[PDB]
DNA sequence: CGAATGTGTGTCTCAATCCCAAC
DNA sequence: AAAGTTGGGATTGAGACACACATTC
């Protein structure tokens, strides 16, 4: 996940009639009042992305007046300069998707089908990754014991060779069909170069098994947690709590050690529990600093965290050099005061009005 | 003919979110003004980070204002630029620095001074950020315009300077025009070199602010510097480093029984009631309790007790070629013809 | 319906080793650090009404190092002044309740079956009507449409009428009891005439019993009440200086808020907008019931999510409130400090929280 | 031979509707009144309280209030203040704005005696007081009561709440008032001024219209601050000439007939600075009023389109079953009384 | 336009957990 | 007598599935 955002163009999409705005590398924060459209922006870039369902209500998303949205998206991402285009006219709706100037898919369906193998991230996982909106910060945290693993494969990155072992079930299975085109019909010296290709087959299978998810995904998740659990304590020790060290499993639940006992994230409180999936969202960027450098969107993380918490992870999200561009969305001032870009979003008549600063 | 460069006092820090580390910067920079008013220096230059915070509390800013008024009072020009915590971010707010209008210049451009008979130039800049490099050029091409005429010469920024902070520098070296002297700011190392036959010079902070910054305090003291501008020129002979009194930190890694003996003997040969910090061995804490009033607080943490070469190594123990998996792994995932090399593996390196 | 805490002590209570805490009447702000201890005082009134649950573990809410719980806490309701006293030693559990002084009740489950009657609340809507947690004060709006009204009906003091709906229950089941042990049984006839007496009464009882119902008096008379509610939610809402007509409510207590332009649901508000309108409809059924049901509420950080200026504009609203007695809130927040009439400092040395309070 | 100034209730920074003009109107009045102030040329200032609107102001806010009172300190003219409820700081270790005018004003918490043209006139007073710490206030004011009795010009400093004047949220009643010959009060921003306890209390009202419940009280009586002359041996109404200041104006209109859309522009055209216009306009009336959002500052302003035990026998016996019953029987439910001892009285009484 | 879709919702379930009382 | 042992009860999580709503070919 090289993942990078450059910019986007919205056309009376909720709150925004008609908005340009332009994104940079670094801290970018969008700040505003109580319904000035800061949330509204993040919900248009997913619609870029995915298209229109159920759960994202066209009726929702149209400006309550209008019967139309448009929206264009840049980005790049390993290096490729990309552009989605969404529009629903009058009841009929179309996509485009461009690489590089030249267009990729026209259909919608195509553009879906396209933007999951580009990301290698689907709708929903794509919520627990990039996207984390208000009050979900600590919702990777609490997942399902195999949505939890799940999701932690696409952000430690091991998620791809789940790819390899289901592309080794498309190639174990064609090499034993030039192996049944001998063994369907040896029935009903030169004996040896038989016995040469049932041996190969049977070396693919200790192949595949080797991408398959108890054989190295889970021998490299394995060898990763000590270095996350590392720099958890690292980011978690900054915000000065009265806890000896934080545990990390290998199953990715995390418990903390007080002196006289030990606590879960049950126990802890609802700043706590924030001060913990923060640093830990971080943790797992600072273990693959190069390997996986991504982008990461939060919806008013300081939320549930009092003056000198919210103080401190400004501080925090300065020092980090993991993550080249994340956005941040706050109605606090902490974070007005670090950000290298900040985005100022107020409402005049309903209406939503973008104000970039450099 | 003397002045003081002073920077990052980074008053209104609440460090460990704990009353004491915030007032402890609050007597250091009494003490410095302390200091100061003692020497009676011609000019004192405040090169930026005077405050925490763009909006910092009364205490800090009454603290700040009545030693202001003081160094003004006693016939002391100070002049200050704005730091990077203190460049206002909003519309209609303003700079904490402006409550000291009346007792500091605020420098944004040239200014002369005389003294005992004498033209010193004096300019400087608020923080400029990287992004606005380039106006930030401009003015200092237009300070190097205005200066030519007179020999001495001081330029007061609050920056960062490329072979000096690697990680958030915002002008390179090369940028920097002649001037005898350096009033810089924004890295609290204490730095103090030639530079275009001159002096640049890093203030360095005031209090201890991030925990990287004991390591200097025990090697080279946090405080202010005196410059003797008095002879035509300036080397490093005439400036003297005046030291403040910090708070004392320990630092222990307990993990073996020897490194309990190192705690009380240093905690005791320290000027006040020291910080401790690091790991402390679960075994060892509750024997280390009788001691914790001759400390301040005790942030010791309590202890119990590539993938590309990665790949290869889990395959040769299993008891598979790794070079092979690895081949194939970029193979299919760069969506290259696996049939192409598949085939040619089984012919010449199998068993 | 008039209920006002007094005051509660805890024994090794997750953080609090020992905490004794007065309440006072009016505007109660709790302050703190994060996990300084201010949900856990609250955590602890929970406990003392009803007992833990299975989710409610003990290991949950003993001290991590400590083997005993112990709280007792004393309160008013309608008049009269209570007090509860659960414990857990070593394995064994236990639980008082007394009244004006001497005791009503002294085993656990007598404790909680009694804490149900005289609160009219069980554990479920206690935590959708008094006591509000965090984000929580919005969820009932969005909440499912069985779960909305049946939580509108408690802190509407609606919920009074479901009790007789099923102790009427009782009754009709329980006299047609009455016929079967009559069914079962020159001297004849005078029980022909019992057959037309009772049997048109028993009709007549069920009769009455959907009288009680939900959909027989209780939605007629919540339609009866939203008239009132809608004028103070608008009076309330616009107090935020928020860009809409006016704010309509359904009968079904969902909400729909006029644009110029549109129509917009709670499904499209932002998340401040949410928690705008949830309290000003929460005080607008505060303001309607201002003799039935005269309690007092609890919230835990309600301007979250609030930006600046709805923080200082709601602290403004909360000083104009007279129909809520007491209403505690904790906040790690300033804007509502200044506005408060107690301010309930709460501070942690290391893991143990000490509670200092200026009155 | 004296004069002095009575101001209370400023409300430096004080952002209504998070609006920037609103916010520069209150910087504007307040400088306007210091500049009036200078003009002058009083001997004391007398600032009752409520200075700034918060205890942690912009610093703008705190910079026009200290180059304000540098001013006044500057020119001989001793200012004394009172902390007000916006002002005393809620936790320990933290100031109050105040602090920063030590050096220019006296901020007080006791008794001072000052000679001005050839007599001794007695101030005293005290913050702001909530409503627990009564008994410490009356304390105080017993206290200020016993020091007093040698003055015959005696004046106090007050920001609190007396009963006969706002029955809401008053913190004091009269009777606790000892007799001086001033009261220089606040924390209400309607301007008083009436006899009182052989003297003159007075509430200085507020500078600019702070909570929308005072334009009521602004065109009747306007905002400034009071200007008092203590020359004779005692005071009276006709030695205090109250001071206005020109505020932003407000225009009400309840446009939803075209008679009452002539009283919108001919009032908004007709008043000093850009009006700012609120209440409710019928939706087909709005658009075309909103060809002068040009000569108005903010329009807030509405768009408008176009017990129970009474209640619950009318719904029974409307259904058709006695009311009488369900009633009597829903109250013998909810207490722990026989249900079963009222009931049978129903089925074999008055049943049919 | 009707079918193919994922998306959410309501509700139902077996199963576990742990408090509470009892022998 | 004392100690665990034990079943009654309440709530919770994960796993199933028809019933919708709306997008999309
Ligand atoms: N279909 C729509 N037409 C017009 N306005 C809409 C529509 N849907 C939602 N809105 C408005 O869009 C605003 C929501 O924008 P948000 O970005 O969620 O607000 P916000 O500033 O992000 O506050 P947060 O971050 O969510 S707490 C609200 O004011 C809604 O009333
Ligand atoms: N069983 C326990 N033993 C000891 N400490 C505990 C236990 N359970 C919880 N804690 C700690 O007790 C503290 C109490 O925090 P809370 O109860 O959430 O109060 P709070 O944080 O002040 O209020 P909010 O609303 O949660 S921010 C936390 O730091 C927990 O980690
Ligand atoms: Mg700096
Ligand atoms: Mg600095
Ligand atoms: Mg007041
Ligand atoms: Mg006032």
């Amino acid at each position: 996940m090289s993942m990078i955002l450059k910019e986007i163009r919205m056309n009376n999409f909720k709150s925004h009639v008609n908005s340009r705005i332009k994104f940079e590398k670094g801290i970018v924060a969008i700040i505003g009042e109580n319904g000035s459209g800061k949330s509204s922006i993040f919900e248009a870039v997913f619609f870029a992305l995915f298209g229109a369902g159920s759960n994202f209500n066209y009726d929702t998303i149209i400006t309550k007046g209008k019967k139309s949205v448009y929206v264009e998206l840049d980005f790049e991402v390993n290096g490729n300069n990309y552009k989605i285009i969404r529009e629903y006219d009058s009841g009929r709706g179309g996509a485009k998707l461009y690489k590089n100037g030249k267009p990729y898919a026209t259909t919608i369906s195509a553009v879906n089908k396209a933007v999951n193998e580009i990301l290698g991230v689907d709708r929903n996982m794509f919520l627990n990754s990039i996207y984390i909106k208000q009050g979900e910060i600590a919702k990777f945290l609490s997942l399902k014991p195999s949505e939890k693993l799940e999701t932690v494969a696409k952000l430690l990155g091991i998620d791809e060779f789940e790819k390899c072992y289901q592309k080794m079930g498309e190639i174990v299975k064609e090499y034993e069909k030039r192996l049944e085109r001998i063994e369907g019909e040896l029935n009903y010296n030169l004996e040896k170069e038989k016995e040469k290709l049932t041996k190969f087959v049977e070396y693919l299978d200790k192949v595949r098994r080797i991408f398959g998810r108890n054989g190295f995904q889970a021998y490299l998740r394995e060898k990763y947690v000590p270095l996350i659990q590392k720099y958890l304590n690292e980011a978690f020790s900054e915000f000065d709590l009265p806890y000896s060290f934080v545990e990390l499993t290998k199953d990715f639940e995390v418990r903390v050690h007080a002196p006289n006992g030990v606590l879960t994230i049950d126990n802890l409180s609802g700043g706590e529990q924030i001060a913990v999936a923060l640093s830990l969202r971080l943790a797992i960027a600072n273990a693959l600093i190069g390997n996986r450098v991504e982008c990461i969107i939060l919806d008013e993380p300081t939320v549930y965290l009092d003056e000198n918490r919210r103080a401190k992870l400004a501080e925090i999200f300065r020092k980090v050099k993991s993550i080249p561009q994340m956005i941040i969305i706050t109605h606090h001032r902490e974070l007005e005061d670090v950000a290298d870009v900040i985005i100022n979003v107020k409402k005049d008549g309903n209406v939503s009005k973008v104000k970039i600063n450099g | 003919m003397m002045f003081v460069h002073i920077a990052d006092n980074h008053l209104g820090y609440r460090q460990y979110n704990l009353d004491d580390r915030e007032k402890d910067i609050y007597d250091s920079f009494k003490l410095c003004i302390k200091k100061i008013l003692e020497i009676k220096p011609d000019v004192v230059l405040h090169s930026g980070d005077l405050f925490n915070d763009l909006r910092p509390p009364v205490k800090a800013l009454r603290i700040a204002m009545q030693a202001f008024k003081k160094l003004h009072e006693n016939n002391i020009k100070v002049y200050i630029v704005a730091g990077n915590h203190e460049m206002p971010r909003r519309l209609g707010e303003e700079s904490p620095l402006a409550l000291l209008k009346d007792y500091v210049k605020i420098l944004d451009g040239k200014d002369v001074i005389n003294v005992n008979g004498e033209e010193i130039f004096i300019c400087g800049t608020y923080y400029h950020k990287k992004s606005k490099r380039e106006e930030m050029l401009d003015k200092l091409k237009n300070f190097e315009s205005e200066a030519k005429n007179y020999k001495k010469k001081i330029l007061m920024l609050h920056q960062g300077i490329n072979p000096y902070i690697p990680l958030d520098y915002e002008l390179e070296h090369f940028d920097l025009p002649k001037f005898s002297y350096y009033a810089l700011g924004h890295i609290h190392k204490r730095i103090l070199e030639r530079f275009n036959d001159g002096i640049l010079a890093y203030s360095g902070s005031t209090e201890i602010i991030y925990r990287n910054e004991y390591e200097d305090y025990k090697k080279e003291g946090k405080g202010f510097y005196l410059v003797d501008f008095s002879g035509n020129d300036l080397d490093i002979s005439d400036i003297e480093k005046i030291d403040i009194e910090c708070r004392e930190f320990v630092e222990v890694n307990i993990k073996d029984k020897k490194s309990f003996n190192e705690a009380v003997n240093k905690i005791e040969r320290c000027k006040n009631k020291p910080v401790v910090f690091g790991k402390i061995k679960r075994e060892f804490k509750p024997w280390f309790d009788t001691l914790k009033d001759k400390i301040l607080i005790n942030k010791a943490i309590i202890v119990d007790d590539n993938i590309k070469e990665l790949l290869v190594d889990y395959a040769n123990r299993q008891g598979i070629d790794g070079d092979l998996v690895l081949s194939l792994y970029k193979a299919l995932l760069n969506n290259e013809n696996w049939k192409e090399l598949l085939d040619e593996y089984y012919n010449t390196k199998f068993r």
